[PDB]
């Protein structure tokens, strides 16, 4: 439970304006002009946006503009653009040489078309057999939206456990990547003629298959 | 050139005890007073700790007061936090962060590090073991080869790796890392290179492990 109330998302497509809200109370935000909002992208250190409620620092362009109402500040961007994509957390000043936070909002860019995976199929190395242990790799990469299933083939069966699959991340071309891992024995590695990675997109399949020998 | 680097994050067992520091430069330290800023894994900031320039005026909020320290030496550029009594909720990630200048920015954080990941947990140290995944004859696209390291049973987070020491950017996605039963993590780097490159260029992903004192460079060959 953060301190200031901001929604966990928001969103627009690029060229529009999105406003993010941050509700706190008389102690905080309506307490004083002391707002500000910083910029975080992933393992990033946060950014300082706006300042005082509305002052920006130098360098901070201005399409980023804040404002407030009361006990509720607001930072707008407009013209969005996808490097605009990030998390917004707003912060103010509570008394008692306290300064709190909002508990963050995930800023999602859209407007990106329809974009098909592409699928590479690892085998297990011959240093992790060794090690008594066998992991095929399942890489997704290239696709939009954010959104798959992966499937894993002994043979033709369905595997009936070892599967670990990641959430889709954004790549550095702002297009989606995820993976799946099988984790085997080496005896079952040995003992079947392939194995195979199937990832679902959008109603499509990509299915790429790796064998022993 | 203002820069802050947190460096002490590790594992530690819940009511044990883990010092951090931040070097800053680029700036008239001993001018600036001081922060620690921490983020729980999905959470939003939460301000810790300020110390002035002095070491005088020193502020704590109340999830940690009487519990972590704060301090600073000036003659080094470095600032400090000693935490004890630590429990699974202090786990996060603890920033660095200057209050900017009196009187024109105050309560404002205008600058911060990267930060550094402590996690507490009575769960034991493990360095990853690193994997080649070998391009071949069935992992090209003509000409474009993808090739990978395989990083495996990790704890905690995080691991950091790049390609050829950062020279190896522009084909490179590193995952997320999965969670598995075993309380261990997993995770795998890509890069696509040239097929032709592959009899002349080496390729090496640099995977470090901070808490278990890991650096590995693992040579993926064909
Ligand atoms: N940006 C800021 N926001 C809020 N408080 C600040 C900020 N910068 C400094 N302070 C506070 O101002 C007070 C003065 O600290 P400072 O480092 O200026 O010591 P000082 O001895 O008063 O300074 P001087 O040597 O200039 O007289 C401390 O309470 C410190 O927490």
């Amino acid at each position: 439970q953060s301190a200031l109330t901001q929604p966990p998302s928001a969103s627009g497509s690029p060229g529009q304006s999105v406003t993010i809200s941050c509700t706190g109370t008389s102690s905080d935000v309506g307490g004083y002009n002391y707002v500000s909002w910083y910029q975080q992208h992933p393992g990033k250190a946060p950014k300082l946006m706006i300042y005082e409620v509305s002052k920006r620092p130098s360098g901070v362009p201005d399409r980023f503009s804040g404002s407030k109402s009361g006990n509720t500040a607001s930072l707008t961007v407009s013209g969005l653009q996808a490097e605009d994509e990030a998390d917004y957390f707003c912060s103010s000043y509570a008394g008692s040489n306290n300064v709190v936070f909002g508990g963050g909002t995930k800023l999602t860019v859209l407007g990106q078309p329809k974009a098909a995976p592409s699928v590479t199929l690892f085998p297990p190395s011959s240093e992790e057999l060794q090690a008594n242990k066998a992991t095929l790799v399942c890489l997704i990469s290239d696709f939009y939206p954010g959104a798959v299933t992966v499937a894993w083939k002994a043979d033709s069966s369905p595997v009936k456990a070892g599967v670990e699959t990641t959430t889709p991340s954004k790549q550095s071309n702002n297009k989606y990547a995820a993976s799946s891992y099988l984790s085997l024995t080496p005896e079952q590695w040995k003992s079947h003629r392939s194995y195979s990675c199937q990832v679902t997109h959008e109603g499509s399949t990509v299915e790429k298959t790796v064998a022993p020998t | 050139q203002v820069q802050l680097q947190e460096s002490g994050g590790d594992l530690v067992k819940p009511g044990g005890s883990l010092r951090l520091s931040c070097a800053a430069s680029g700036f008239t330290f001993n001018t600036y007073t001081m922060n620690w800023v921490r983020q729980a894994p999905g959470k939003g900031l939460e301000w810790l700790s300020s110390i002035s320039s002095r070491s005088n005026y020193i502020n704590y909020a109340d999830s940690v007061k009487g519990r972590f320290t704060i301090s600073r030496d000036n003659a080094k550029n470095s600032l400090y936090l000693q935490m004890n009594s630590l429990r699974a909720e202090d786990t996060a990630v603890y920033y660095c962060a200057r209050f900017g200048r009196k009187g024109d920015l105050n309560w404002v954080f205008d600058y911060w590090g990267q930060g550094t990941l402590v996690t507490v947990s009575s769960a034991s140290t493990k360095g990853p073991s690193v994997f080649p995944l070998a391009p071949s004859s069935k992992s090209t696209s003509g000409g474009t080869a993808a090739l990978g390291c395989l990083v495996k049973d990790y704890f905690p987070e995080p691991v950091t790796v790049s390609w050829n020491s950062g020279a190896l950017t522009s084909g490179v996605h590193t995952f997320p890392a999965v969670l598995q039963s075993s309380g261990l993590y997993s995770l795998s780097s890509v890069v696509t290179v040239p097929s032709s490159s592959l009899g002349t260029q080496t390729y090496i992903c640099n995977v470090n492990h901070k808490p278990s004192n890991t650096k590995v460079d693992k040579k993926v060959e064909p």
